[PDB]
């Protein structure tokens, strides 16, 4: 509800099995992606075609 | 800094990582290729949907308990409803496939437990019945869910006992057919390529399967104290080199 | 044609048409080899 | 973000689960990254609704 | 070139005049298949009929109007003109779109040209001399709220200032996403319901905004905006039927009802001159 | 002895044969072919099903009277549901193809009439409101049924008023499309070959039709004295070079 | 002589000069000679 | 200049998309690490994100 450290933190659960950690849809001008370099970019400019690099490190 | 423990199998539009492999089997030390003329019958082309259906379907996942007896899973079965590779099977007359198996279970240095996963060509099991009692159509394709060997007999179904391999042979000698072992201390994934193994050059995907997987705890799963007592078994599975010739008007099958 | 005598007065410069990401995506000491392990 | 061009969705499951050893307890978490790849084109520059004013700033 | 070579009388096993039209060829006939003709050259290239010379001069797309005056007290700027848009289309005039929907995909780069004039309609001592601010709002850019706003700074956008009674005049590049702009489109956004049909989906490349830099002088003034658009460097595919009936609205095809028979009844028989 | 008037296709595991053909046209004299790297954009490998999607469809029936208006089909729709075409359009995210349209009519030589078969490339249908009142996604995603001009105005759905070809065009001018008359006395097929028309390399084969099928009848069928008085229509067409790519889920369209 | 940099600035293209109309009018797959009969 | 080469299905003990982020590099890995992919041109150059054209108007 106020920005956080928190919000760059995805959780994790021992134990789940088959269970959903995280979901977003992709438009890179917006929503989680909007506030990184990325998404900041983007948004100077009006078309985008490429790929994306998404990694996850573990902690 | 290549270990024999770490990999990467991509096929298709999917990819999977092991940070904790053992070496890979390559059933009878061939590999999955397609069907050569001098080999054919069939006058037919046949059709190679290619990346659309070899890719990697994951299974629902199994919970491997202290009680657990072992899981059975056939193919092409197991994957009657995954994608497109089903729609092609339902929908032609014959078809043919190879798979890589990937079978995954990961713990911690403190439990202990040991899988053995193999591959049995032609496997045809035995009714609890005993005599000549057949085992119905329906028991033998339990499809993506499988048999689980500690569920209980019934009726028109197959035997479940362990020690017999579901077919009056020892647990024991499974070893002489294709197999890699997960041993929470060593291991953590399993991975086998299958050929295609038949005594036809191609065959009917929905009333013969030609391969069952069977993951079968031999070594107990041991978890440190006051652990949950489980850890969940996947296994994902991907055909490869598919072929599918004969087509029409989309089989029926009973059930 | 420049009608102009100082440098400040042309126009804009041209593209760079130069490009090196690896100062700021690959700062690191020792080169890693994609594949290779990243820490062995 | 518009429709047409909409670009997907982005999931994460378990696949088998998270296991914490002995002695250890509670939520683990993964860091997130994005960039783009060598790939990616932008055209078309345009002014950012990221940033606005109300009135000149001064000294 | 020769436009008619010589033929004579023919009395041959050869018919060119007779053919089978339910191939969907229109076989190539000329006057000699079928009469004796003398020779005559062409004298013409057909330059004229270019589809770059048919598309290539400017057409009126569009007219808008703000007023500069006092925005003392005014809840709504955009909503007293004190500044419009055009949410850009080039469907808006019909002169210019049935010439366009001749083809079915068309790319070319524009030429705008707009022209402001001022009017005074009530007593005003003098003519000021106001200033033109015409700003392209990409998608997806703040969008001018006031007046004054801190968009108008426009110092990303592309912007151009000129004085009313003048003209200012630039070019754009195609600034189509795809290889070509689609000039009809039997498809939607997405698989929805309810989704819009047409090419009013395919074709959102934001809007133009006009306004007046000069503050209020004591009387007031209406401004009107006239968009000139002149196609460059065309490409054009596949030819279709000409538009027929009226149209109704900015990107569908639809038509008027109990609109009016659009073919010219005889003044008499079939076998009337 | 070859006559324009005999012809035979054979595509995958069917083929037609007709008597009395009036040649065959081939869209903008353009046959159909896959799609070049030069032009690809998508990084993905596209899947190529070939012959089990590269067949001929037959769609059902439909009844030429002497009150008959025209009939409406629109590509890929018709095919949505024809064997394994279907399947690979509904699970993939972008597919691409071509097809072999033929149109069917035979007669006697006593009976007149004569259709219009013709492709319209991107034919965007009108409300039959006016204004700007759309055309709903299930009006123009018809299938296999195709839209019946003679039917009534239906709200949401498309004006079928044949002298405007749905969209304020007059019917005399759809002659500039590639099309082909199927007239009783000359006349009994129609065969049109559409290669793939589109401003982007590939696209969605669901939010997008890019072709309609028309036949509409411009000469009224006569029988002759005392005959039944109606023809049936059919209309077979055949997928060639599909192409399809970016696999995944499987879309979910309205209704 | 262009003045400017960007290819969108130039004036209009030039004739053609192509001028095609067989896929229009002559599409039939089985090639149609004028004055050989049209259904053999 | 290819934007994706061609690539196919890959079973190997050299996996280029475990990386380790502590080392603060963004390892160039591109779609054709692990998907099969086809050949495709840029068609393009980023010329209009030089910072000349960004900071020039
Ligand atoms: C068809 C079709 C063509 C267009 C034109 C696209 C928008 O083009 C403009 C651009 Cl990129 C800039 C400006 C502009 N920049 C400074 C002043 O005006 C105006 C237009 Cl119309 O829209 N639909």
């Amino acid at each position: 509800t106020k920005d956080e450290v928190n919000s760059y933190l995805i959780p994790l659960n021992a134990n789940r099995q088959n269970e959903q950690v995280f979901g977003t849809n992709l438009f890179i001008g917006d929503g989680v992606f909007k506030t990184t370099l990325l998404g900041e970019i983007v948004q100077y400019y009006t078309h985008w075609s490429g790929s994306l690099r998404f990694s996850l490190m573990y902690t | 800094g290549y270990s024999d423990r770490v990999q990467q199998i991509t096929l298709g539009n999917s990819t999977i990582t092991t940070q904790e492999a053992a070496n890979a089997v390559v059933c009878y030390a061939e590999w999955p290729e397609y069907l050569p003329d001098v080999d054919a019958s069939d006058v037919n082309k046949t059709s190679k949907p290619d990346t659309s259906v070899c890719r990697f379907y994951t299974l629902d996942s199994k919970t491997w308990t202290t009680g657990s007896k072992g899981w059975c899973w056939k193919l092409p079965d197991a994957l009657k409803d995954m994608g497109v590779f089903g729609q092609n099977m339902f929908f032609h007359s014959l078809g043919r496939s190879g798979y890589t198996v990937h079978v995954q279970c990961n713990a911690t240095k403190f439990h202990s437990g040991c899988l053995l996963v193999v591959v049995i060509p032609e496997h045809q099991l035995a009714s609890h019945e005993g005599g000549n009692v057949s085992v119905k159509y329906t028991f033998t394709h339990p499809g993506e869910r499988g048999i689980d060997l500690s569920s209980a007999n019934e009726v028109g179904g197959p035997v479940k006992d362990v020690v017999y391999n579901m077919n009056g042979t020892l647990l024991g000698n499974l070893l002489i057919f294709p197999h890699q072992f997960i041993n929470l201390r060593t291991n953590n994934t399993a991975t086998i390529v299958i050929p295609y193994i038949n005594s036809v050059p191609i065959d009917s995907m929905t009333r013969h399967n030609n391969v069952s997987l069977m993951v079968i705890p031999i070594a107990p799963l041991t978890v440190p104290t006051g652990a949950t007592p489980s850890l969940p078994i996947t296994v994902t599975i991907a055909p490869m080199c598919t072929e599918f010739s004969g087509i029409r008007s989309k089989s029926i099958v009973p059930q | 044609i420049n009608y102009y005598k100082d440098a400040a007065s042309t126009s804009s410069a041209g593209q760079s048409l130069s490009m090196d990401p690896s100062k700021f995506t690959e700062p690191v000491k020792d080169l890693m080899l994609k594949g290779a392990p990243a820490l062995n | 973000p518009d429709t047409y061009t909409s670009a997907g969705f982005l999931s994460c499951w378990y696949q088998t689960s998270l296991i914490l050893p002995p002695e250890t307890t509670g939520q683990v978490y993964l860091l997130s990254f994005i960039s783009a790849c060598p790939d990616f084109k932008l055209r078309l520059m345009k002014d950012t609704q990221t940033i606005s004013q109300t009135v000149a700033l001064t000294e | 070139t020769v436009a008619s070579i010589s033929s004579g009388p023919k009395h041959t096993q050869k018919v060119p005049i007779l053919t089978a039209n339910e191939t969907g060829a229109t076989m190539p006939v000329l006057p000699s298949d079928s009469i004796e003709t003398r020779t005559t050259y062409m004298h013409f290239n057909g330059s004229e009929t270019d589809v770059e010379c048919f598309l290539g001069r400017a057409a009126c797309v569009h007219v808008t109007e703000i007023q500069n005056k006092d925005a003392t007290g005014i809840d709504n700027h955009r909503e007293a003109k004190l500044f419009n848009d055009w949410k850009i289309n080039l469907s808006s005039l019909v002169q210019l779109r049935k010439k366009l929907e001749l083809f079915t995909y068309v790319r070319f780069d524009s030429e705008y040209t707009i022209l402001a004039t001022a009017s005074q309609p009530d007593s005003a001592n003098y003519s000021s001399n106001l200033v033109v601010q015409a700003m392209y709002v990409p998608p997806g850019a703040p969008n001018p709220k006031e007046w004054d706003d801190y968009t108008w700074q426009s110092a990303s956008n592309p912007s151009v200032f000129f004085k009313v009674g003048d003209t200012s005049r630039f070019s754009v590049p195609y600034v189509g996403l795809a290889s070509a702009y689609n000039c009809f489109y039997d498809g939607y956004s997405h698989d929805d319901a309810e989704t819009q049909y047409g090419i009013t989906v395919l074709n959102h490349m934001g809007s133009m905004a006009f306004r007046i830099v000069n503050e209020h002088d004591e009387h007031k003034t209406l401004v009107k905006i006239r968009v000139y658009h002149r196609a460059k460097h065309v490409e054009a595919w596949i030819p279709r039927a000409p538009r027929a009936l009226p149209y109704t609205s900015i990107g569908r095809t639809n038509y008027p009802k109990n609109t009016e028979p659009v073919i010219k009844k005889r003044k008499g028989d079939i076998k009337s001159y």
